[PDB]
RNA sequence: AUAAAU
């Protein structure tokens, strides 16, 4: 996005690259940038959160849920990506919807059985993002608003039996009580490679100079697929030795729990 | 729709050792063009990949090349089009790093690549990461085809749906992609690949070698 | 299943308001600093509308580009969320939203004099997050805001307000069930005028009652026009008080 | 304020009065201490001079046209002072920037009051902003461009060359009179005193 | 494409409009008069104001209704310009100001209006229903494109008239014409389209505070005089006393009682034009059989 | 053509030691890269009063010199020397037969009989 | 409305008609000798002559 | 042969026509030279936007296919080197079929012809000769040559024909064949005894047509 | 004797035919042929071996030649040149600053866009812009051509506007002046400008001329500005 | 040398 000269560049570069890493701003290499985040504030969904980076970056993400049947329904849990003077089809909007409804996944980063009302009617869970503005890869800061909505999300609850098999009831739903959804949203963090340094929570300019990148994923407390290099650039864009790769692996590994636990706060 | 012929629209649609085959420079529309089919026990893959390029770009003020990747379906419509935006942006994400950009200023370079087919036999009682290496494949001695300058040849291979490229003779990685599968698979993923992708090598050196002859 | 009324002999409507009651207005300036030059958060019942104001800067293409006077863009996005049904596809290209966009474009090139900007875009972005009826009247008043707030020259405010029919009454500021139950006319006032920016009826309206329920709109918008100032002069002074 | 217009005074109604004595010149200038606006201009020499001299002044009040010898009053003209810097009275003149410098380098005259119609005429979006096709236009009167090149320096001046000093300032209240009622008009006023101040 | 008008016609045709005078000799509340011809085929209709010139085709097929309303049949109006209208119009332009206002005037007027009965479009509910078809061609310009269209429209689909239809469940045998006689499209109301355009004086002159220059409107506007207004406004109205529509978006900003004026005024002109129109379907009715009473039953 | 300038697009280069490398690009797309032939780069002779139309003309093929890059739209193009000017060329922008080079500011057909003026180069 | 002296010069900010003179930005009402004008609170930078400026190239 | 048209009826456009044959009638409309798109331009040619319209529905792919054999026939008869860099729109709109549209296309094709060179005439655009177009038909049992068969012939036809052919020297001269559009199957004999007769009938039309020319035009005139 | 394109023509292949407006010279075969429908218009000079000949042809779509009088509109300027054009959707023709009386490098013309101009056409290519000059030496020494101020400009057909120009006997411009004063600007291009007075007698004259270009009578004509000018006494 | 490269 950002656009610098080649005597910028080089400058970030150097001090970026250097043995002892230094950030621009001067951050350590897993030092995050501070964000704001605000949820439970659209009373029309199941659930709902904002983010707010330090930049300017902004993410909404709504959830909605509807009843379906799960032996018809494969997918119970669909991710949609938007931006606004953004047309929907461009290769990055695509390319994150695709990687983040892998992300959350029933049957790999989700806890699926939540969603079960009856044997054979199970809740559909819509995950609504909105990209307001971005200065970088979004798809760490769409992870982290999706984990913060999904974690404030109150569905209907059930009344009619469950057992659509013999007696066959018409799902019905008591007035008023709700039950909060019980689930364990997965993160996803993006790291920068500049050299032999690794970087998490990329800057713009940071991500401009980069070699490469790493996408990778986290759910219960370890690393999970998705995993993906990644380009922030295209001018720059180098191989990578395998220790690198490990390096950002085991970097994710042991900073993930201090997100988390910062995230957790109800 | 009144630019194809869709049909009724009331109606609906049907309801119910490894080895390899190099081809080059079989299509005159194009700069460089490749065909990779492999067969592995009951699977098959036969992908096409057409380049258009280096083209000049009118007002373009860009110190380097610039490449533009896109997945298309030949036959059989299995994989979705947001699933083929993603692996083109990973495509990218490699040849940016193979490709020598800075020969081609103010220009740029297209890549199609043709799925034509894939056959899939399942048994009973991720899926196309199986695809990808041969995808890189087919690219690379496309571009080499086109006379594209390639920095190292770019190979690449599929271990319990953990892909990884690799060049400069497996030394360094210029693409990883994971999806499912199972943990722990770091170590023995980048060995299984990296005999993939030498064998992937010799044999892109060997066709080039062939055909240009 | 249930059923249920619109104004019953006890002066009350189904959601317990009177048949003159704006709903709660809540006003929002400065929203998105590093996003836009001017930005507002709109909330007007349950209705939540994000405002954009990008300008006046360069156009992206030479061709679109007039010397006499800026370029004035607005795009809707009406989120597939904004409703309790979840809309599957998106509404951008649907021939409702083109003229609700069209519309809101002829009704401020006439309220911008647009002549001393030349040679410049002013690009509107909306985002509406909620939806509960009289949408059309929220967005005229989130953009009247924004534009203010990126400092762009208009002549006066652009107020929009929504209407409610029910026999002889029409009932101020329609939410979703009442304009479901009766026909609604949306209005734009400029300033504290009697002059209608914007006039739009899309149901059928008793040819009588039109007259009257004028005389409530421009009323009722006279006050909300009040609101809007007294919502920035206010926030001025708490501005002001969180500087001291 | 807007104003109703006044024209200029007809053609051939009044001499042109030459001012070279010094009584003249102070007999004219308690004529423009009565004044609320007077125009100004001025001809400039420099082919026969290193950084040039003043050679004639020309003020036009909403009744009689002067001209003024700068050259026989260059040590006398500075009184004028009172009535060029009185913010009371307008000073109007038609591309003065130049101007303003040479009352300055040689008489030690300045002008608060200022209000160049060339601002005017450009703020209001005029397609020209040549003082004749005022003159062409507003006093149907035909400019002519020929004696400029030459010497103004020769005396008697001539009769042609008369109208062409009483041509410059003669008409010029009238048209600031138009352009000064059109820019309060058109919200523009503010922005050429503004300008005026800076020249 | 930007058409080119000479700044001394702008200054012609406004000087015009302040002497109450305009070039097509008409008066400011006056509407050209409207001429219907009716084809061979039902639902066959042209419509022609001045030079400008329209034409509409209704046309229905056999489909099934959206799962939202089983009962209620489909109704489409399609209205594409060409360049056969003017070099003006771009071919396929469907997104441009001027069109989509058109296209959603004529929609609101029509189809949100429920001018059309929908639910008599309906066979089998939820199963099969009628796809009523309504689509208009913009032959040439001279201005009213929005006021010819309904026109074009309602006239068609009065007109219009839908093979009659034997049901027993799912099976369905479409009578042909020459079996037995096609059934008529139902009506709820007959809604008209007029046209508004808003001029400004420019004049530095007005004899009295009390009465004053105020502001410039006439009805349904030609090309020239539709290149220089600086309002537009479109109001439908019926014979039932009732507004079917009103358009303001922007444009010169106007009190409420002058828009009330024009409503009022537009009225008298659609309940001419719709009486007009009623017999034009009368005496097309009454056309189309050199021997209908040698033929009848009843 | 306009008045003061000439504008073409470059489809070959000549090389060096006749052989020549063809640019492949599709001329109805406009990737096919444009160049500028100036008023005052027609000829040597009387470089001030050139009359454009009685030089060049839309269809005819023309062998010149590149003296400037220029900027992206247009390259600087000259036949001010003898070996340039235009060489192959038909009557009546292409509608008739086709014309040869005789001298070096008129081009016949000998098969129509018809002349047209041009700027003819030398073999 | 501002002010209802004909008297003034009305500059940036504001506007009239007549004797009154409205305010047609959110802002303060400032007097420099006769110029009425009202200083907006929010806004875009503007270029005054003479001033040291940096900048990134656009477009060549 | 007993057709109908008239000239210069459109008022915002450089020339105009209606063509009448049977039912089939069609309105046909032309500007130019004008200023092209940049993705129209042609460096020494006249580019020619040819649209056609659909007398029920949306323009789909067959009216595709009416725009690619219509541009066959103008493209040869317009002499397009007079204006180079230049356009020309030639817009048709079919009011109304005359035969069954889901089967045939026959007759709005040739009407169409028909109607597309009345109004480059209207418009006064270079042509380099003159043209005409009729429809030909086959019966299935009678294998009779019908020359502008109507819609019911057609359904029981074995095979359909577009014939228009370029004329010159006052309407005497066949120069070529720009169209012969034949979808069925044929015999050598049935053909050339096709185009003997054919050709009779289109002289006299051409002679038709010169009148109403003549008789429409000259009253303008001097 | 109305003449079709592709007619066959008396005259003989070795003695040539100057070129008119209808008559084309094919560049390939050589041979002159007509490609516009109308009256064959024929002058002979002298006992033997000379001819001219065009066709009067009704067309609108006006395309300049040398020596053609043309009322154009001026869109927008250029560095050395003002765009204008006479007719819509027509190729744009090229204006000379230094073509008006008095020019010079220093000063431009004081003509803004919008503003009608008289103006013959110089120089005209088919694959060239066109030019055209505001001054024409064939008139005489002073052109008359100027920008026009005011007035009202009328669509009209080029056989309509040729015969209003060349045409001594064409009642128009006397049926008119027999009504009121009027000056009148006539463009080859199929453009009049007319200007009177008041502006009810330029709308007088505008409805007249419209109805004549209409009508194309020379009996109705009399009689149509008679019932033009007493409506606008009614109407008035 | 009285206002130069939209």
């Amino acid at each position: 996005h950002m656009s610098l000269s080649v005597a910028e560049k080089s400058y970030l570069y150097d001090s970026l690259a250097s043995t002892p890493s230094i950030r621009p701003d001067g951050r350590l290499p897993h030092q995050f940038r501070p964000i704001e985040i605000f949820t439970d504030f659209l009373p029309s969904s199941n659930g709902s959160s904002r983010i707010i980076a330090s930049d300017g970056s902004e993410c909404i993400v709504s959830i909605k849920s509807k009843v379906v049947d799960h032996h018809v329904e494969n997918e119970l849990l669909q991710v949609d990506v938007d931006i606004a003077g953004q047309r929907d089809d461009a290769l990055v909007v695509e390319t994150i919807t695709s990687l983040l409804n892998k992300v959350l996944k029933s049957g790999s980063g989700v806890d699926s059985s939540k969603l079960q009302l009856t044997k054979k009617y199970s809740f559909k869970i819509f995950v609504d993002v909105l990209v307001i503005s971005s200065h970088s890869h979004p798809i760490s800061l769409i992870s982290f608003a999706i984990y913060s909505a999904l974690n404030s999300t109150y569905l209907p609850k059930l009344i009619s039996a469950f057992d659509d098999l013999e007696v066959e009831e018409l799902p019905t739903f008591h007035d008023y009580d709700m039950v909060k959804l019980d689930i364990n949203p997965p993160l996803v963090f993006i790291l920068a490679v500049v050299g032999n340094n690794m970087l998490l929570d990329p800057a713009a300019n940071e991500s401009e100079v980069a070699n490469n990148g790493l996408i990778i994923s986290w759910s219960n407390g370890k690393i999970t697929s998705p995993i993906r290099s990644v380009a922030l650039n295209d001018s720059n864009v180098k191989s990578f030795k395998p220790h690198l790769l490990k390096q950002g692996l085991a970097m994710v590994e042991k900073y993930a729990p201090d997100v988390v636990r910062s995230l957790e706060n109800l | 729709d009144r630019r194809r012929l869709l049909g009724p629209a009331a109606a609906k649609p049907m309801a119910f050792e490894q080895e390899l085959s190099l081809h080059t420079g079989f299509i005159e529309n194009c700069n460089g063009s490749a065909l990779v089919e492999a067969r592995s026990l009951g699977h098959q893959t036969s992908l096409i990949s057409a380049v258009y390029g280096p083209r000049s770009i009118r007002g373009s003020f860009t110190s380097q090349g610039t490449i533009s990747i896109q997945l298309k379906n030949g036959l059989l419509e299995k994989y979705n089009t947001n699933e083929l935006k993603e692996v083109s942006s990973f495509l990218m994400g490699i040849f940016n790093s193979v490709v020598n950009l800075s020969r081609y200023p103010k220009s740029g370079i297209d890549i199609f690549v043709y799925l034509t087919y894939d056959k899939d036999l399942t048994n009973n009682p991720s899926q196309i990461s199986s695809l990808i290496p041969h995808c890189i494949t087919s690219i690379t001695l496309a571009l080499a085809d086109a006379g594209i300058e390639l920095v190292d040849m770019a190979g690449a291979g599929e271990a319990n749906g953990t892909v990884v490229s690799f060049i400069k003779n497996g030394e360094e990685i210029v693409g990883f992609w994971k999806d499912d599968g199972d943990d722990e698979d770091l170590l023995e993923c980048l060995d299984r690949c990296k005999e993939q992708y030498n064998r992937y090598r010799d044999l892109m050196i060997s066709c080039l070698m062939n055909q240009e002859t | 299943m249930s059923r249920l009324e619109i104004y019953s002999p006890e002066g009350l409507r189904l959601d317990g308001r009177r048949w003159n009651e704006l709903r709660r207005f809540e006003s929002s300036i400065n929203t998105h600093p590093h996003a836009a030059d001017g930005s507002s958060y709109m909330e007007q019942g349950n209705n939540k509308i994000i405002t954009l104001v990008k300008g006046p800067k360069e156009p992206r293409l030479k061709s679109q580009m007039d010397t006499s006077k800026a370029l004035l863009n607005v795009s809707v996005n009406i989120t597939k969320f904004s409703k309790f049904e979840r809309s599957k596809s998106s509404h951008k290209n649907e021939r409702r939203v083109l003229e609700i966009q069209t519309s809101l474009v002829r009704m401020f090139e006439k309220n911008v004099m647009l002549n001393i900007y030349p040679r410049t875009v002013i690009d509107i972005e909306i985002h509406v997050l909620e939806q509960d009826g009289g949408i059309m009247g929220s967005l005229i008043n989130g953009i009247t805001l924004a534009l203010i707030d990126a400092g762009i020259s208009m002549f006066d405010y652009i107020s929009g307000i929504s209407v409610g029919l029910y026999d002889t009454t029409p009932l101020l500021d329609t939410n979703s069930l009442e304009e479901n139950a009766m026909s609604t006319v949306t209005l734009g006032v400029v300033g504290k005028s009697e002059k209608l920016s914007l006039l739009l009826v899309e149901d059928k309206i008793p040819l009588d009652r039109l007259e009257n329920v004028l005389a409530i709109g421009i009323a009722g918008a006279h006050r909300v026009r009040d609101l809007m100032d007294e919502e920035l002069r206010k926030h001025a002074q708490k501005r002001v008080s969180n500087a001291s | 304020q807007i104003r109703e217009e006044i024209p200029s005074k007809s053609w051939d109604d009044s001499v042109p009065i030459w001012v070279d004595t010094s009584t003249e010149l102070e007999s004219m200038l308690e004529d423009l201490k009565n004044t609320k606006e007077i125009a100004v201009d001025l001809e400039h020499h420099d082919y026969r001079s290193y950084y040039g001299i003043v050679c004639l002044m020309q003020i036009s009040t909403r009744e009689r046209d002067y001209l003024v010898d700068t050259l026989k009053l260059r040590e006398n003209l500075h009184i004028l002072n009172e009535v060029f810097t009185n913010p009371s009275i307008v000073k109007v003149f038609h591309g003065a920037f130049m101007n303003i410098i040479w009352l300055q380098r040689d008489l030690g005259l300045y002008v608060v009051g200022l209000f160049d119609t060339y601002h005017a005429s450009k703020a209001i979006g005029l397609p020209r902003h040549s003082l004749a096709y005022l003159l062409e236009n507003f006093a149907n009167f035909k400019t002519s461009k020929k004696y400029q090149l030459a010497d103004w320096r020769i005396r008697p001046l001539s009769k042609p060359m008369t109208a062409y000093a009483r041509a410059d300032t003669h008409f010029l209240l009238n048209i600031y009179d138009q352009l000064r009622n059109k820019l309060i008009e058109s919200n523009k006023l503010a922005g050429v005193l503004y300008e005026s101040r800076n020249v | 494409k930007d058409i080119e008008i000479s700044a001394s016609e702008s200054k012609f045709i406004l000087e015009a409009l302040r002497q109450n005078y305009r070039l097509d000799g008409r008066s400011f509340d006056q509407f050209r008069d409207v001429e219907i011809t009716f084809g061979k085929e039902f639902g066959d209709v042209s419509v022609k104001m001045g030079n400008t010139k329209v034409h509409c085709r209704i046309s229905c097929q056999i489909a099934q209704p959206y799962e939202d309303r089983p009962f209620e049949g489909l109704f489409v109006i399609s209205t594409e310009i060409s360049p056969m209208a003017g070099s003006q119009f771009e071919n396929g332009n469907i997104t441009g100001e001027d069109e989509v206002l058109c296209s959603r005037i004529i929609e609101k007027s029509v189809r949100r209006s429920g001018a059309l009965d929908v639910e008599g479009l309906c066979i089998v509910a939820g199963s099969k229903c009628w796809a009523v078809r309504a689509d208009v061609h913009f032959l040439d310009c001279d201005g009213g494109f929005i006021d010819a269209s309904c026109i074009a429209v309602m006239a068609g689909l009065m007109h219009f008239k839908k093979p009659d239809i034997t049901v027993h469940g799912e099976q369905i045998i479409v009578h042909p014409v020459n079996e037995r006689e096609p059934v008529p499209l139902g009506i709820l109301h007959i809604p008209i389209c007029v046209t508004f355009s808003f001029f400004n004086p420019q004049d530095t002159e007005e004899n009295i505070k009390g009465e004053t220059n105020s502001e410039i409107s006439i009805i349904d506007a030609t090309l020239k005089e539709e290149l220089l207004r600086d309002g537009v406004l479109t109001v439908t109205l019926n014979k039932n006393r009732e507004v079917v529509q009103v358009s303001k978006a922007g444009g010169l900003p106007m009190d409420a009682l002058t828009l009330m004026k024009c409503c009022h005024e537009a009225y008298s002109i659609i309940e001419k034009i719709t009486d007009q129109i009623l017999q034009l379907l009368k005496e097309d009715s009454e056309k189309r059989n050199k021997y209908a009473a040698m033929l009848t039953s009843e | 053509l306009s008045l003061q300038r000439a504008n073409v697009e470059i489809l070959a280069v000549e090389d060096k030691p006749a052989t020549f490398s063809v640019s492949q690009a599709s001329s109805d797309l406009g990737e096919t890269f444009r160049g500028i032939i100036r008023s005052q780069d027609v000829r040597s002779t009387d470089r001030d009063r050139v009359k454009v139309i009685e030089c060049f003309k839309p269809g005819d093929i023309v062998r010149a010199q590149v003296l400037s890059l220029g900027d992206g739209t247009n390259y600087y193009l000259t036949t001010a020397r003898n070996d340039l000017g235009v060489v192959f060329a038909r009557a009546a922008n292409g509608a008739g037969g086709l014309m040869y080079a005789t001298d070096w500011q008129m081009m016949t057909s000998p098969v129509t009989g018809a002349t047209e003026k041009r700027k003819c180069a030398k073999p | 409305l501002v002010t209802d002296d004909p008297i003034w010069m009305r500059g940036h900010g504001t506007y009239f008609l007549d004797n009154m003179t409205y305010s047609s930005v959110a802002g303060t009402v400032s007097r420099v000798n006769r110029l009425l004008s009202v200083i907006p609170l929010k806004g875009r930078y503007a270029p005054e002559t003479g001033d040291h400026v940096v900048g990134r190239i656009a477009e060549v | 042969m007993s057709v109908q048209a008239e000239i210069g009826i459109l008022d915002h456009v450089d020339g105009s026509s209606e063509f009448v044959s049977q039912d089939t009638k069609v309105i046909c409309s032309v500007t130019g030279p004008i200023e092209p798109k940049a993705r129209q331009e042609l460096p020494t040619q006249l580019a020619l936007e040819i649209i056609v319209r659909p007398a029920k529905g949306v323009a789909t792919t067959r009216e595709k296919v009416l725009e690619d054999k219509l541009r066959a026939v103008l493209t040869p008869l317009i002499t397009r080197h007079c204006y180079p860099r230049q356009l020309c729109q030639i817009t048709c709109q079919i009011l109304e079929s005359g035969e069954d549209e889901a089967e045939f296309s026959l007759r709005e094709l040739s009407c169409c012809i028909n109607a597309a060179f009345l109004a480059l005439v209207d418009a006064g655009i270079a042509l380099n000769s003159m043209c005409a177009s009729i429809p030909i038909a086959i019966i299935k049992d009678t294998s009779d040559i019908i020359v502008d068969p109507t819609a019911e012939q057609l359904k029981i036809s074995l095979s359909v024909h577009t014939l228009a052919l370029e004329f010159v020297n006052g309407g005497k001269v066949v120069k070529n064949v720009l169209l012969l559009d034949s979808n069925g199957d044929f015999n050598e004999d049935q053909l050339f005894s096709l185009l003997e007769l054919g050709e009779q009938k289109c002289q006299e039309l051409v002679t038709n047509i010169r009148r109403i020319i003549q008789d429409n035009i000259s009253p303008r005139l001097v | 004797t109305f003449i079709f394109p592709g007619d066959s023509f008396p005259v003989d292949p070795t003695t040539p035919v100057k070129l008119g407006p209808g008559i084309y010279c094919d560049p390939n075969t050589q041979e002159i042929r007509p490609v516009n429908t109308g009256v064959l218009h024929v002058s002979a000079k002298g006992k033997s071996g000379v001819q001219t000949a065009y066709i009067d042809y009704s067309s609108k779509r006006y395309i300049p030649s040398v020596n053609d009088f043309v009322i154009g509109v001026i869109i927008g300027t250029f560095s050395d040149s003002y765009k204008v054009s006479l007719q819509n959707f027509s190729s744009s023709v090229s204006l000379s600053y230094m073509a008006f009386p008095n020019a010079s490098k220093k000063n431009r013309p004081t003509l803004q866009v919008g503003d009608l101009v008289y103006a013959r056409v110089c120089t005209a290519e088919k694959e060239l812009e066109a030019e055209i000059e505001c001054f024409d030496s064939t008139t005489g020494r002073d052109a008359g051509f100027g920008i026009l101020e005011d007035g009202m400009i009328i669509d009209v057909n080029l056989n309509f506007a040729r015969q209003l120009l060349f045409n001594n006997d064409f009642p128009l411009l006397k049926v008119l002046a027999a009504h009121t004063k009027f000056e009148v600007a006539i463009g080859l291009n199929g453009k009049i400008w007319v200007k009177c007075e008041e502006l009810s007698n330029t709308l007088a004259c505008y409805r007249t001329i419209m109805e004549c270009c209409q009508k194309n009578d020379t009996a109705a004509f009399k009689d149509i500005a008679k019932r033009q000018f007493k409506e606008i006494l009614t109407v008035k």
